[PDB]
């Protein structure tokens, strides 16, 4: 969502909507206007180290960053590895790739698991939402599959909302039976349905069929439960059994995934290898965490002394795990890119400086590339954006939603392995209201969000 | 065409040729300056000053821009010559109470957020 | 009478800017967006163009806030976009353009409050 | 009302004290620190509370043009006491 | 409409109008617009080669003695081609009446000085060129007038910054005093007062 | 790092540098220049005054606003020194007398404050200690001004473990006794010289350049236990130094040889008076001896400078003892004397 | 010697990209199916040139004008970087 940050004598006093009229419309949700506080809360500010008693003990950039590029410089090739968080800056992302492939490392992950299997990373129209927000309009009928659009995309949701209350659309729901703002068709929750969907012999596949300008949105967070590879090929098999009854409609792309994590596109975009098995499977020597607060690797999934390096800008689970900590800059305090879950890349303006010793996130990066001895080829945010564009020119586009249709080479690249579902309800993480307010870093910081927390939980 | 009308010199070469002349007069004028004002630096400092505040615009190559470089030039000398000027103006082309600024990345990554 | 100069205009050895606020700066124009506290569109008519910001912080005496860097109040206006990109060339300036956002007419309707099988009928007035 | 923090400075009515490790403090010393000891929160607490037998009052804050600006206050609440938004003066119905 | 309005005077409207259609008939090679606003001020929007005829006509024809020149100024306007717009204040004793000319330059070309047609104007122009960058071609002594001796830049500029680039201070180790770059204590805060409502209809401009 | 004390700013006037300096004898030559260079990146200076306020005014425009702050002490009292530094995490020591004085003898001036100093200063938890001795500090020397300064830097080293150690060389500037002393003989209108100055070889020093020596080992982390000699670029013979200093003031040069006793006796005259001496026993030893050579001690090169040749800074100190018919003459029409280099 | 990723990019109306475009259309799944390990991008250009690069060990990577071409010198160039030669 597009906002304005009104600040005051280098303090940020409050967020306003601004007004854009194909992503929110005139309207924020109430965690995008009432989190800024968290930004004044657990700030890292200072770099840290460990001691002799192995305590975090402030340092000075020199030592912490001497100390980093000293054990990288030790460990190349599979033993580093990266791990991205979920309000990460594709600045840093690219930057991060950059210098850990110079010590020949791929291992670069984020938090949110999504399906490798056939097309995965390569086609980008595999993991957007290709209908866009501006055109659930023009549909008729949306199914909605293992996802509470509510809290995890309230703008969407209220797209929705207002389409079916001017356009008379069609809603039906495959999942828990959540509290959508609007009435929907509860087909039910049991993965399987989506098969019998897939068959034919379901009423709502004939609804699909004769249906023109359809719509299928699958939700990331169902992606995560250890068989979202299947349950992505049967929603494609779904999307396709659609285009095919009905035929190529023209440009409508009935195929979409509903995302929550605003960092994930754009690692996707810099091919950043979804999901964090690469991390399990060979466990690294050397782990950069980069923002990573949500808890997927812990120091008993590693080896004993892993030197683990976390830059952010909060104080979180992620924190005081690590060996040295780089304090980097909110997304208040810097100008960055970030890719929509439409793929519609937008840039950031610096509202306020970062705190204390604070720094820029590829800053850091390219400083410690610098005092590793693998310098990195830029010093300008000018000369970073060039080289995004060099990986992928989708993200210096600072507006444009258009795509090309490759959904069927995804299709078919789909079908080659059909590992089984499995017999568990598909259940939405956020299944009621007082789950809605802290959900990321910079939210559980926040007082006010507490206060919501404890209004909703305990009224009175 | 450009309807664009000059200031003193029509084309390049009378530019560069005022140019020559107020190098000349600058020239000439250094060392009275520095007996005149009692400064502390040498005459060769003063020269090659002012060699360094010619070359700092050396890329223009529009005659309009340059014919108003020299003219403001004529002024500054102008203004040295009637000892308008004091001290601290004569100084203020050297910055000697200035903390050299670090151009490398590096350093400036340590210093602060600025570039 | 006409020399018929044929080089790109650029003033910026004339306007006494110190090279650090030229090579580095990054200006931005754009039209405002409307102040969503209030329903006036006076303030979204004309072009605006604007500095980056830069660090600002708290002085020792007073808790004040002091800043640095000289162009941190200054803000432009102009009718148009092509006239703020050309003052911005022969500035020297690199930008950043963003067009205008008009909102786009809608259908507005009393009677759809109203309606017998719609559900646009509202409960209330 | 003043409090005393525990490097023995007096704490103002805005609460602002410096930390033991705050060098600031330096700025004290052959000197004195300015404080307000006529603590406004406390002054209005000790206020009594009108009683009126009307749901709406008006506060002017006392001397007609002298005061501020007139302020209608409701008092249908009960469990309540309605409150001047620039007096700080507080007003009730008559209960029990 | 009586009591706090200020009243309006059509005779002197008409003098004025009338004598600008007597001024662009008599000299249409370098006028190009004649406007009389509604409070009784007569403006002349000339080409910038006509400044030394055009004032020489207003000083020297019998009909229009403009003897004085109150004010010479310029403004700052960037959004326009010609950025900087010279404007002429005369005054004629002889028919107590004021008249205003205006033109239009950009920063590098220059304006004939007008001191064979006004000694007051050997000053006025000097302090333009000393504040907006305005040259002016046959001056017989242009230099900078208001600002400091070596001081880089033309204060009067809508793009130059309220508290300038460099700021002055005694250093003891110099023994003299020094300029280094501007870092103020406090900001300057930046109010924006506008209101979003339109508040005169009249001035209203066509949305194209 | 105690937030509050985070640098912020482009290192000017209003910018903070987080460091808070209790700077003793700020009130002398050295210590202008010190206070001068802290204020400049907007450091927090304590300025700890034993004379008239009116002689600390010169201070006062050298930081911005609340960044000075002068608080009077007494050397030989305890409390005000712990006073004085209890807030500040680094503490410049720049007390000295050139002169022997009937309250404070050398040992008080150059041993018992400097210790009582760092003593306090390491009970009140001070990070950095700079500490400034002499070159020739020598516990066999014939002056006792270096025997105290030896005396009194083990002592500092034994109560602050980690104080940096400065021993600096005949410093020179506009308001040193250095060049002045040399300059202001001329009114006797004979230059008495010991061995007509050519058995004594001296290695001056610049003051911006020790003062910029002092500032840059207050930010460098490495130099908390070293001992730095601060010294010139330039050896020169004394006699070539005098002839130089008299050549740059244009005056007419009339050296002749003075025997040692009969100098000492000259010294020993001009010490009764009740105000400053214009020379001293101490000062004919100090200024007739050899500078002292430490290649095993780091210098200015180590700090990140280069040292100012004499040659280039000697008009602007002996330009005022010119006369009106040579008061405008240049700097590079002298012909430098010649250095002794080894 | 040991390649690590694929990166083609292509624009979607410029006639340059078109032979581009025919073998993304035609003879991708196949190129998918015999490297299922290696990453194979497909982005979007503007519309300067269609371009592809291809990312080796230790982050040395080069890239090849693709304008113009048809889609058997596509898939030829491809094959070219993916084998030991050019
Ligand atoms: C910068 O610091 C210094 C000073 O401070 C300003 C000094 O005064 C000072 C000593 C200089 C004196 C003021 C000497 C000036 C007066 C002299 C005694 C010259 C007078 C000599 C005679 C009286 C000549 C008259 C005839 C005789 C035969 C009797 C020195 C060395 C110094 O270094
Ligand atoms: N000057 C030189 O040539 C070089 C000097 N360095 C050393 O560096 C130090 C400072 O140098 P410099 O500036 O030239 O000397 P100054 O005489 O100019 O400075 C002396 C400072 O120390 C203070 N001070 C002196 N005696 C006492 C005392 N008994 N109690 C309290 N304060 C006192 C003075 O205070 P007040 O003025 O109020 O009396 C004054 O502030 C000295 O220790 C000196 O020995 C050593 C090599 C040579
Ligand atoms: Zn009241």
């Amino acid at each position: 969502s597009n906002i304005v940050v009104s600040t005051r004598t280098g303090e940020v006093m409050r967020i306003l909507p601004r007004m854009h009229e194909d992503i929110n419309e005139e309207w924020i949700s109430d965690k995008t206007r009432f989190a800024y506080d968290g930004l004044k809360r657990q700030r890292l500010t200072q770099p840290m180290i460990r001691n002799e008693k192995g305590l975090l003990t402030y340092t000075t950039w020199e030592d912490a960053l001497s100390r980093v590029a000293g054990m990288l410089q030790s460990f190349q090739g599979n033993d580093v590895a990266a791990i991205a968080g979920g309000l990460v800056d594709a600045e840093a992302l690219v930057a991060l790739k950059d210098l850990l492939n110079r010590v020949d490392s791929d291992s670069l992950c984020t938090e949110e698991v999504f399906p490798t299997a056939g097309a995965g990373t390569d086609l980008r129209s595999n993991y957007l939402l290709n209908t866009t927000i501006a055109g659930v309009e023009e549909a008729d009928v949306i199914l909605l599959v293992g996802t509470n659009p509510r809290f995890e995309a309230p703008l969407f949701n209220a797209r929705i909302r207002k389409s079916w209350l001017h356009n008379d659309l069609k809603v039906a729901l495959i999942g828990s039976p959540v509290d959508l703002t609007y009435r929907y068709d509860h087909l039910g929750d049991s993965p399987k349905i989506l098969q019998d969907i897939a068959s034919g012999n379901h009423p709502f596949s004939q609804i699909l069929k004769e249906a023109k300008k359809p719509m299928v949105v699958l939700g990331s967070s169902a992606l995560q439960r250890s068989d979202g590879t299947a349950i992505l090929a049967a929603v494609s098999n779904i999307a396709q059994n659609i285009r095919l009854s009905s035929g190529v409609t023209g440009d409508w792309k009935v195929m979409n995934i509903l995302h929550r994590i605003a960092s994930q596109v754009a690692a996707l975009d810099l091919g950043y290898k979804p999901g964090v098995e690469a991390i399990r499977k060979n466990p690294p020597k050397v782990l950069f965490l980069l923002g990573a607060d949500g808890g997927c690797i812990t120091r008993q999934d590693l080896p004993k002394d892993c030197f683990i390096i976390y830059q952010g800008h909060h104080g979180d689970v992620g924190a005081p795990m690590a060996d040295v900590i780089l304090p980097g800059a909110a997304y208040t305090e810097k100008s960055a890119t970030y890719v929509n879950t439409e793929g519609r890349a937008q840039q950031t303006k610096v509202a306020v400086t970062p705190p204390g010793l604070a720094r820029e996130d590829w800053k850091i990066i390219r400083a410690l590339s610098e005092i590793a001895g693998m310098t990195l080829p830029y010093d300008t945010l000018d000369q970073v954006r060039s080289r995004l564009e060099e990986v992928s020119p989708n993200l210096v586009r600072y507006d444009d939603v258009e795509g090309a249709n490759y959904f069927q080479q995804a299709n078919e690249l789909s079908k080659l392995v059909n590992q089984q579902l499995l017999a568990d309800p598909l259940v939405p993480p956020q299944l009621t209201i007082k789950d809605f307010y802290m959900t990321d870093s910079i939210s559980r910081a926040s007082q006010t969000m507490a206060k919501c927390v404890k209004a909703v939980t305990e009224g009175i | 065409g450009t309807s664009v009308k000059p200031i003193f010199s029509r084309d390049m070469n009378e530019a560069k040729r005022r140019v020559r002349e107020l190098y000349r007069a600058w020239y000439r004028e250094v060392p009275n300056t520095v007996h005149l004002f009692q400064l502390d630096i040498s005459v060769k400092q003063g020269r090659d000053k002012v060699r360094e505040m010619f070359m700092k615009n050396a890329h223009v190559t529009d005659p309009r821009v340059v014919d108003l470089l020299v003219i403001k030039g004529k002024m500054e000398l102008e203004e040295t010559i009637n000892v308008w000027k004091q001290r601290t103006h004569i100084m203020r082309f050297f910055h000697e109470t200035e903390a050299p600024r670090p151009t490398d990345f590096l350093s400036k990554f340590y210093v602060g957020h600025d570039p | 009478q006409l020399i018929a100069v044929d080089e790109k205009l650029d003033i910026t050895t004339l306007t006494g800017v110190p090279e650090e606020h030229i090579k580095t700066r990054k200006v931005r124009i754009f039209v405002p967006a409307r102040n969503n506290m209030q329903s006036g569109v006076n303030n979204t008519k004309k072009w605006k163009m604007e500095f980056d910001t830069r660090e600002r912080w708290e002085n020792p005496l007073m808790g004040w806030s002091s800043t640095a860097d000289p162009l941190s109040n200054l803000v432009l206006t102009f009718s148009t976009k092509e006239d703020a990109v050309a003052f911005a060339e022969k500035n020297g300036w690199s930008f950043d353009v963003e067009e205008r956002k008009v909102p786009k007419p809608k259908s507005k309707s009393y009677g759809a409050n109203f309606s017998w099988n719609k559900r646009t009928r509202v409960s209330t007035k | 009302g003043v409090r005393t923090s525990p490097t023995g400075e007096k704490v103002t009515h805005t609460g602002q004290a410096y930390d033991d490790g705050d060098y600031r403090r330096v700025r004290f010393s052959d000197r004195q620190k300015e404080v307000n000891e006529n603590f406004a929160i406390d002054l209005i607490a000790e206020q009594p509370v009108s009683e009126v037998g009307s749901r709406v009052i008006s506060c002017d804050g006392g001397g007609g043009a002298l005061g501020h600006p007139r302020v209608y206050i409701n008092l249908d609440k009960e469990t309540k006491t309605g409150t001047c938004g620039y007096c700080g003066l507080q007003f009730r119905q008559p209960h029990h | 409409t009586r009591p706090t309005i200020r009243p309006r005077n059509d005779v002197v409207h008409k003098q004025l109008s009338a004598f600008g259609q007597y001024v662009a008939e008599i000299l249409p090679k370098y006028v190009q617009q004649v406007q009389v606003s509604c409070f009784n001020e007569l403006e002349i929007f000339i080409h910038p080669d006509g400044v030394i005829p055009v004032l020489t006509f207003l000083r020297d024809h019998t009909n229009a003695q403009f003897k004085s020149l109150a004010d010479l100024t310029a403004v700052d306007v960037p959004t326009r081609q010609n950025r900087f717009e010279i404007v002429y204040n005369l005054l004629s004793l002889r028919f107590n009446s004021r008249i205003r000319v205006k033109t239009y330059t950009d920063e590098l070309t220059p304006i004939e000085s007008s001191v064979t047609v006004y000694k007051a104007a050997n000053w006025y122009e000097r302090e333009i060129w000393d504040m907006f960058g305005v040259f002016f071609a046959n001056h017989p002594d242009l230099r900078r007038i208001l600002t400091d001796y070596g001081f880089e830049g033309h204060p009067f500029r809508k793009d130059f910054p309220l508290s300038g680039y460099v700021e002055l201070r005694y250093d003891d180790e110099v023994k003299r005093v020094v300029a280094e770059p501007v870092e103020l204590a406090q900001e300057f805060r930046k109010f924006d007062l506008n209101s979003p409502w339109e508040a005169f209809p009249a001035y209203r401009q066509p949305p194209e | 790092l105690h937030h509050a004390l985070i640098p912020h700013g482009k290192g000017g006037r209003s910018s903070v540098s987080g460091i808070v300096a209790t700077v003793f004898g700020a009130t002398g030559f050295l210590g202008r220049y010190v206070v001068n260079h802290l204020g400049r990146m907007g450091s927090q200076v304590i300025v700890p005054y034993r004379c008239e306020p009116y002689d600390t005014m010169h201070l006062r425009p050298m930081g911005d606003l609340g960044q000075i702050i002068f608080m009077e002490w007494n050397g030989k009292d305890k409390d005000s020194i712990r006073k004085v530094v209890e807030h500040s995490n680094v503490v410049i020591n720049l007390v000295g007398r050139e002169w022997e004085t009937k309250n404070f003898d050398f040992e008080d001036v150059f041993v018992k404050i400097p210790h009582a100093i760092a003593q306090v200063s390491k009970e009140a938890g001070v990070e950095k200690l700079i500490h400034i001795s002499h070159l020739n500090a020598d516990i066999k020397s014939p002056s006792r001004y270096l025997r105290s300064k030896a005396v009194g830097e083990k002592e500092v080293r034994a109560a602050f473990p980690e104080a940096t150690i400065i021993k600096p060389s005949d410093i020179f500037g506009r308001e040193d006794r250095f060049l002045n002393y040399f300059a202001s003989m001329r009114w006797f209108g004979g230059v008495p010289l010991i061995s007509l100055g050519k058995e004594t070889v001296k290695q001056p020093v610049y003051i911006v350049d020790v003062s910029k020596g002092i500032i840059n080992a207050i930010k460098d982390p490495d130099a908390k236990g070293k001992t730095f000699a601060f010294v010139g670029p330039n050896r020169y013979l004394l006699f070539d130094l005098v002839q130089y200093i008299f050549a740059v003031a244009y005056r007419p040069f009339l050296p002749y040889p003075l025997p040692h006793f009969a100098y000492r006796w000259v010294g020993r005259l001009f010490e009764v008076s009740p105000f400053e001496p214009w020379t001293t026993r101490d000062k004919v030893e100090r200024v007739h001896m050899s500078d002292m050579t430490l290649p095993h001690l780091p210098g200015l090169e180590d700090l990140g400078i280069q040292a100012t040749p004499l040659e280039l800074k000697a008009i602007e100190v002996l330009r005022r003892h010119r006369t009106y018919r040579w008061l405008t003459s240049e700097m590079e029409d002298v012909k430098p004397a010649k250095t002794v280099n080894i | 010697l040991g390649l690590r990723e694929i990166r083609i990019h292509l624009c979607q109306r410029s006639p340059g990209s078109q032979g581009v475009r025919d073998f993304i259309e035609k003879r991708y799944v196949e190129l998918k199916k015999a490297n299922p390990d290696l990453p194979i991008l497909i982005r979007e250009c503007s519309d300067v040139q269609p371009k592809l690069w291809a990312r080796y060990a230790f982050g040395q990577e080069k890239n090849v004008s693709l304008n113009n071409f048809s889609a058997d010198q596509v898939t030829r160039t491809l094959e070219n970087v993916l084998s030991g030669k050019a």
